[PDB]
């Protein structure tokens, strides 16, 4: 089960709750108090969604859907059979999302390395947060949040936002976007020069970050760096999630029309309304 | 054996302790339970 | 005695943390609840999604 | 082609989806297989290989050609898991089964355990492109100077136990990546220590150091040398100070 | 059937009885739910209708 | 404590100009500035940079096109600056009309879009040419040509190759801010609807995939940084403890890791997917698919 | 039945303590919410 | 058919003996569940229909 | 002879004996509930 | 040959074992199928 | 034919037992969900049928 | 030749079993199909 | 032809061996749900219609 | 033609033959679906309509 170098980092220590207890591996899997935890909500979460789709009468896994409780329900727990279901698996999903950081909190201290990766989770998990309490709290109901089911969230999606005309119009949605398209170009270009260095032509020695840094330099006039990139991608994700968790949160709480007027205040400039010519004039 | 270290006499009065509390707080939960189901019945 | 107390307090601070966390919980999505009453009134008159 | 299908239902789009799902099940194969140049074959805590070696193969080997002369380095290879393995480790089985921890037996920041630990890297300074050493004393860097922020040098450092045990002396750097990788510092005892500069943090008046206690700078691993250190050197010192977010917390206060 | 004593021999105590707690108790709540699930066998509903409240 | 985000101390001394594997030096610049704001977070050296026949072709041709389409743009606001600014977005240079077909356009509009759209085709490929060249004069992979070369497919896709497989080139993009979100809403709705595209599900899994996978590798090397793990290449030949700690949070996390060479290829293949999937979906869309939504209802992932 | 006790012999009783304590309070607080999401059992209302 | 037991000189017990736990535990589940989506032969609705309720 | 734990076979018949005691104990609690639950409204 | 470690008596000896549980396990799923056999049949 | 035994001199048998073990649980797995997608092939709608229930 | 260190003899073991256990399970699923092709058949 | 034996020596017969019995298993696979496809080759509706089901 | 066999010093066996392999596949695959797309080539539906079925 062990790397050839895995035994000398096996202490004790690095817990958050407990102590003795619970600190031991399962194979390749480090299993602590939140590790029990995410276990038995990941475990009550699947057999809930599969005990859903089998009242429902599906099995097939691309028509799986818990949907949740309708808008008059409101905030209140609803019937197993109509909503329940979902709040359950969604209390279950937040419950194993939150200890599934904290194990990784307790696996970085016994390793001995910085907290970035469960920070970096703590996005995406107060993303989906956004989606399925805090706005709904903020709407009046749970009914708002998206379903659980591979294209029926898709279609939660599509009318959600086109209850705002195009969604493309939100602001913090542009910067999103944008966000998402530069991360995936760095990444790309970054696994690229990494292994274009590595990896060289044939015949040729291994190189540096030299060789990076000066084709990145020859290609485009800058370098960024290796801690750089690695920055700037982690720091690219997170501001990604922001600004969709705010294109989100807004959306139906503070802005109500569809997208488009927002940016007719630049056009409605009191200094050139009225010129003619061009799209709005 | 003791993975813990406790000898069987250290053990024995810690779960004579532990049982005392346990049957301490069934008694409780049981009495709660009649008044409760005094209250409102649910069988 | 000793021992009694002991564990009473080893287990009652096992419920006061797991009080703290669940006061925790229900101050955020009572807060979010609150701060929701004093947006207009068309954040509550939304289209549902169907899902 | 809109409607043509094949047989069935089957049209471009499905033969399509189907052959991408044919290339991803490929492209997984041969990623984790890739990921397989380091760390195999897998072992027992007794150090034995081990029944189950994973259900992907470990792949053929590829070889390195390394410049400035440093020669070829082939991976997998059994000679690269035995210059990187660690003998004679300082650990005490915690469980005759296995999955269960293994506890130091003496300081795990001078036996190099746990988050202390070090690999047995080679005694021999990361290089540039042109054969020169990465990293230099300060002094040693011919045009290098603090063009921004705080400058350490003859600062205070501040340990965990809120108590001062040296001054900041040096600075080693980067030279084609132009940053700091280690503050020297002069210690009370009359010895100088390097630190890395992602463990230590500035403040205006001093430099704070809250992994490690006053009593572990004394011990840290110093450099054979003055003018260079070695990537074994570098890893242990790195692992001794990281070590003390875990072996020195009961002394941490604040 | 008399030798199965050997599976101490073969499992740690400490992650077989962790495992078995975890799985009694998750499996005890899921049959639990199901009950709730069906208007029968809620024995919450059902007692609400049998006494009249 | 510190989390390695910003630096806290900047040096430098002479400007790194480069390596002389294969390269020209005479094509190479001799300038450089260093900005203290770039710093804090990478490196500030600006410059040098290489300046050849590769290059000097793109930055004539994507000059040229960017210019095309602002002369458009200031035709279409009446040469008003104020109306410039106050339509900026909503401005565009619109693909040719349908009666047209695949002719070469009788219209202004549509022949500034043909001219506009042949510098972009000049100046994208000689990029991809100069990025190839400036890899093999180092002696380095081309494996960042081969990922340019996926974005290259899914732009081909949408300007060149679908527009002519459908028959029309009223099918491609415009050139506008607003306009190009309008096309890509109005594909979607011309088509059933696009989520229901697998290949439109695919290129979202890998887009998605590219945050999540570089959010755990930066944490991850930003945490074995006081251990060295940025310098990969090195630990890449040499493993340090870095990289085992590395290796180690990520397989008790979830049971598998990679190595340090190894999450790179992940890093290339998530990437370069995004696009090699999309240019597909694209393809697939109006050529063999008239509607989505109804596909995925035969094919079983949409009820009936 | 008589040897219980051996279960402090495999786990440590102060977390165990602990441990049970949060667990306790927390079904009951479970239970008590799920009593109040019902009019008939809910006795405030 | 006499040398099955050689299993064990190829598979370790542990790791035999958790995936098959996990296989029958999931398999069970499964099955309980097509049953269960099934109205004729959910016990649950059956019992509630053969005694009126 | 055989023992990936450490636990001679006097040990496992001890934790065997407990273990056992404490599942026929689980196991009776759990019969006298079915029972009661089939009385007071069966599902078979 | 061994990839284990463990010598055939060692390996006979467990196969015994997990052989009675198999048999026990698979005995008791019998009779279950025959009870909800004649419950409710599927074939 | 009579020398197929060498396919454990160039197969390892571990690897090779589990990856038929789950080719050969998802061959079954697939032609029963085959057969259970065909109203005529689906025993328990069958059995359904052919009792009256 | 060998690429992973099995003799002829161990080899030919090992294949004699798993010969068995093959031919034990197509036994089976010989009666099985028999079995269904009673019951339904397909051809 | 006699010499056809020579690809052993320019591949390795463990990357062959598994990629052969992908390669076979998919296609065989791939026939089979061709066939099922068209009504007229579909065994399982042919032996339906034929008994009278 | 007399010095073709010199395209194996030029070119390495091994990638050629995998490459050749793979490209001749999925040339026949796509070959073998243009025909049966059409319904004239198509070899099942005409068999279907020579032997009435
Ligand atoms: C290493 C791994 C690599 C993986 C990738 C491999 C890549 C390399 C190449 C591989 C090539 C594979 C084959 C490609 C070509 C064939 C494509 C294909 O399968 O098309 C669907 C193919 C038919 O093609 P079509 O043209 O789409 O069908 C039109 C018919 O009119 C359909 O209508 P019909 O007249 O037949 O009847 C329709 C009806 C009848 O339904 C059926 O007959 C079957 C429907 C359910 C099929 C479920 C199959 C699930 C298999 C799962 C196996 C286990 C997992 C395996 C993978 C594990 C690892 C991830 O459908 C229903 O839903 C009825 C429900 C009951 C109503 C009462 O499906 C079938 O023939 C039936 C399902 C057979 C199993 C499919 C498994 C996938
Ligand atoms: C109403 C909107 C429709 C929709 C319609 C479409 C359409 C239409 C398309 C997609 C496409 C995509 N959509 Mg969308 N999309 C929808 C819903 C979504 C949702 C969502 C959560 O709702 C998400 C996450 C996505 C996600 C995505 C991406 C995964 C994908 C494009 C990848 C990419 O990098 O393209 C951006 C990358 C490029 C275009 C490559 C550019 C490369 C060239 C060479 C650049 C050269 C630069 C140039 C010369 C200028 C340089 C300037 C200077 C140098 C500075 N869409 C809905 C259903 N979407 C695209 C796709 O891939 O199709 C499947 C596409 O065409
Ligand atoms: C610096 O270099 C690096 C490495 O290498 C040194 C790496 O490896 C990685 C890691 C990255 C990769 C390997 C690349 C591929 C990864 C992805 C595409 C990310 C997506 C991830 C997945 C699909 C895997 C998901 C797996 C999960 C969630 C595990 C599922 C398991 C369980 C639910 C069981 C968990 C068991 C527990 C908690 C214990 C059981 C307890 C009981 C009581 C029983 C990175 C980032 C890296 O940067
Ligand atoms: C479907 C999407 C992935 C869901 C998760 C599946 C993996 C899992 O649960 O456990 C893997 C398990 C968990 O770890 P493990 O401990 O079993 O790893 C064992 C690894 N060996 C045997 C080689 C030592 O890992 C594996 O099976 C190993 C390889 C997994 C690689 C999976 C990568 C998927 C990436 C998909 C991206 C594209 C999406 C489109
Ligand atoms: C676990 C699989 C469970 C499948 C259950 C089932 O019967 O599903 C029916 C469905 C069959 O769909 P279907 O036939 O019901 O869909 C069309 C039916 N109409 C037109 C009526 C809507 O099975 C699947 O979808 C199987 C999907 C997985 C197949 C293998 C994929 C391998 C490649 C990687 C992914
Ligand atoms: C879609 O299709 C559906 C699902 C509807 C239908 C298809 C269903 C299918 C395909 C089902 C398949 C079922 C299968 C393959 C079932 C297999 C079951 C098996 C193999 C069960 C085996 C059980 C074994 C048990 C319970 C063994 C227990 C052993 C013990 C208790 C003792 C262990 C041994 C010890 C302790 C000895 C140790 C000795 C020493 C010296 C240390
Ligand atoms: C989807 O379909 C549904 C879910 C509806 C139906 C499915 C049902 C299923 C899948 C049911 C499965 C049931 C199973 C698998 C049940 C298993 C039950 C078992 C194995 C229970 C075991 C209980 C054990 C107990 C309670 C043990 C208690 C022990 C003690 C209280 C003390 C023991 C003392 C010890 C160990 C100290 C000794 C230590 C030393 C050092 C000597
Ligand atoms: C659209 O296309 C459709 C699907 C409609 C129509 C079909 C199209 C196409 C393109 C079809 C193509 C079919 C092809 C190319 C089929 C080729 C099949 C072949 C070449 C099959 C070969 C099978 C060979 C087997 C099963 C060999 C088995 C050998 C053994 C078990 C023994 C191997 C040696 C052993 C065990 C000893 C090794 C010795 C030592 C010393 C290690
Ligand atoms: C869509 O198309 C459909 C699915 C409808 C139709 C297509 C179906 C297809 C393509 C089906 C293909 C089926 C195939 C290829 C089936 C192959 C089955 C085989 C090869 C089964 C083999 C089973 C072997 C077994 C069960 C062996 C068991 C062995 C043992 C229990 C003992 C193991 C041996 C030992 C321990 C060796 C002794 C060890 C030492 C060290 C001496
Ligand atoms: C102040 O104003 C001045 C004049 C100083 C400068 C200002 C300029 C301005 C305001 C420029 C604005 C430019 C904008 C807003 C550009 C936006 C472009 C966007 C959003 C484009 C989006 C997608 C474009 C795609 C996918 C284009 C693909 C094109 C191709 C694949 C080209 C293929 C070739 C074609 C169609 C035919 C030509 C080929 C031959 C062989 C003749
Ligand atoms: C009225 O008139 C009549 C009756 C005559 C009309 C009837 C016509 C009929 C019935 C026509 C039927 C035609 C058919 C059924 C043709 C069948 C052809 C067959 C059965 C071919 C058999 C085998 C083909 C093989 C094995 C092809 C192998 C090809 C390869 C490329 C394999 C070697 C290379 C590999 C595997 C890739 C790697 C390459 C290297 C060099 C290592
Ligand atoms: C979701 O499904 C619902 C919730 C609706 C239904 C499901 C309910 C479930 C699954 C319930 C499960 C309940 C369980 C597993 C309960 C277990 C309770 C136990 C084992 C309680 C033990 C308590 C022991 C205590 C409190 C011991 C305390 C001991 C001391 C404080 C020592 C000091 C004692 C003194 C001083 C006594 C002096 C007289
Ligand atoms: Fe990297």
């Amino acid at each position: 089960a062990l790397l050839s170098f895995e035994r000398k980092y096996r202490v004790p220590g690095g817990t958050l709750v407990g102590g003795n207890l619970f600190d031991f591996w399962v194979g390749p899997f480090y299993v602590g108090f939140f590790g029990v935890t995410t276990f038995f909500f990941a475990a009550l979460g699947t057999l809930l969604i599969l005990y859903g789709t089998a009242m429902e009468g599906v099995w097939n896994p691309q028509l799986i859907s818990i949907e949740p409780p309708s808008v008059e329900n409101g905030l209140a727990f609803a019937p197993l059979a109509e909503g329940g279901l979902w709040q359950l698996i969604t209390i279950c999903a937040l419950g194993a999302f939150i200890s599934w950081a904290l194990r990784e909190v307790e696996i970085c201290r016994k390793l001995g390395i910085g907290l970035h990766i469960p920070f970096a989770f703590s996005f995406a998990i107060l993303a989906y947060a956004v989606l399925v309490v805090f706005r709904p709290l903020l709407m009046g109901s749970w009914g708002y949040a998206f379903p659980y089911g591979i294209w029926t969230h898709l279609d939660w999606v599509s009318n959600t936002g086109y209850t705002y005309g195009n969604f493309h119009y939100n602001p913090a949605h542009m910067l999103g976007i944008s966000f998402f398209f530069t991360t995936a170009l760095a990444l790309a270009l970054h696994g690229a020069l990494v292994l274009s260095a590595a990896n060289p032509e044939k015949g040729q020695e291994m190189k540096t970050a030299d060789h990076e840094d000066t084709f990145f330099r020859d290609l485009v006039g800058y370098s960024i760096g290796t801690l750089g990139i690695h920055r700037l991608g982690l720091l690219l994700a997170l501001m990604a999630v922001f600004w969709s968790a705010v294109c989100m949160i807004i959306t139906g709480t503070i802005w109500f029309d569809q997208w488009s007027n927002w940016w007719y205040w630049w056009v409605e400039l009191p200094w050139w309304v009225d010129i003619p010519g061009g799209v709005n004039g | 054996l003791s993975f813990t270290g406790l000898s069987d006499e250290q053990a024995q009065e810690l779960h004579s302790v532990y049982m005392s509390g346990l049957w301490l707080f069934v008694t409780i939960a049981v009495i709660a339970h009649i008044a409760v189901y005094i209250w409102r019945p649910w069988l | 005695i000793n021992l009694r107390v002991w564990a009473l307090g080893q287990m009652v601070w096992g419920a006061f943390l797991a009080a703290v966390g669940v006061v925790v919980v229900i101050c955020l999505l009572v807060g979010t609840y609150l701060a929701g009453l004093l947006l207009p009134e068309q954040s509550k008159q939304a289209p549902s999604p169907y899902g | 082609m809109v409607g043509v299908n094949f047989f069935g239902d089957f049209d471009l789009a499905s033969l399509a989806i189907w052959s991408f799902w044919g290339f991803l099940a490929f492209l997984i194969y041969y990623l984790q297989t890739e990921n397989m140049r380091e760390g195999y074959p897998l072992e027992m805590e007794d150090g034995s290989v081990a029944p189950n070696q994973g259900l992907f193969p470990v792949p053929k080997p590829k070889t390195f050609k390394l410049p400035n002369g440093r020669g070829e380095i082939v991976m997998p290879s059994a000679e690269n898991e035995a210059a990187h393995r660690r003998n004679d480790l300082a650990l005490a089985r915690t469980s005759v089964s296995e999955g269960f921890p293994h506890a130091p037996t003496g300081n795990a920041l001078v036996d190099g355990v746990g988050p202390a630990s070090w690999v047995p890297r080679r005694d021999e300074p990361e290089l540039d492109a042109h054969g020169h050493n990465k990293i230099m004393p300060m002094a040693l860097a011919k045009g290098f100077n603090v063009t921004a922020g705080r400058d350490p040098r003859g600062l205070p450092v501040q340990a965990a136990d809120l108590e001062v045990v040296g001054r900041v002396s040096e600075l080693w750097v980067d030279v084609p990546e132009q940053m700091v990788r280690y503050l020297e510092i002069d210690l009370n005892s009359g010895k100088k220590r390097l630190v890395p500069m992602t463990l230590a943090k500035i403040w205006a008046d001093r430099v704070r150091v809250n992994a490690i206690a006053s009593d572990s700078f004394e011990n840290i691993p110093a450099t054979r040398s003055a003018s260079e250190v070695t990537k074994l050197e570098e890893d242990k010192i790195s692992g001794y100070v990281a070590g003390g977010w875990l072996y020195d917390a009961d002394k941490r206060k604040r | 059937m008399s030798k199965f004593y050997k599976i101490w021999q073969v499992f740690d105590p400490r992650r077989v009885f962790v495992a078995q707690g975890v799985f009694l108790f998750l499996l005890a709540v899921m049959i639990h739910l199901i009950l709730l699930s069906k208007p029968d066998y809620n024995w919450l509903d059902v007692g609400t209708a049998k006494y009249g409240r | 404590e510190y989390q390695n985000i910003f630096t806290q101390v900047q040096v430098g001394g002479a400007p790194e100009m480069g390596l002389v594997e294969g390269v020209d030096l005479s094509n190479r610049t001799k300038g450089t500035t260093n900005w203290t704001l770039l710093g804090w977070f990478g490196n500030a050296q600006i410059g040098p940079i290489y300046l050849g026949g590769w290059g000097t072709v793109s930055l004539i041709s994507g000059v040229l096109w960017f210019m095309t389409i602002g002369a458009w743009f200031w035709y279409e606001a009446g040469f008003n600056p104020a109306v410039f600014m106050r339509d900026l977005f909503y401005l565009s240079l619109d693909a040719p009309d349908a009666k047209y077909g695949l002719g070469v356009p009788r219209d202004a509009e549509g022949i500034m879009w043909f001219i506009a759209s042949f510098f972009m085709f000049v100046a994208v490929w000689s990029w991809w040419i100069r990025t190839y060249t400036r890899a093999a004069a180092l002696g380095m992979g081309k494996h960042t040509a081969w990922a340019f070369l996926s974005a290259i497919w899914l732009w081909m896709v949408l300007g060149f190759i679908r527009p002519i497989l459908m028959g029309s080139w009223s099918e491609a993009v415009p050139y506008g801010i607003f306009t190009h979100l309008d096309w890509t809403n109005n594909f979607s709705l011309t088509y059933g609807n696009l989520f229901y595209n697998p290949f439109h599900g695919l290129s979202i899994a890998f887009l998605y995939g590219s945050a999540l996978l570089f959010a755990m590798h930066g944490a991850t090397i930003l945490a074995v940084s006081r251990f060295g793990g940025d310098r990969e290449l090195e630990q890449i030949v040499d493993r340090g403890t870095a990289a085992e700690r590395a290796a180690l949070f990520w397989r008790w996390t979830m049971g598998f890791n990679a190595t340090m060479e190894g999450i790179h290829r992940w890093a290339w293949w998530f990437g370069v997917l995004v696009t090699l999937t999309g240019g597909i979906g694209i393809l697939l869309s109006g050529t063999v698919v008239d509607n989505w939504y109804v596909w995925a209802q035969v094919h079983g992932y949409a009820p009936v």
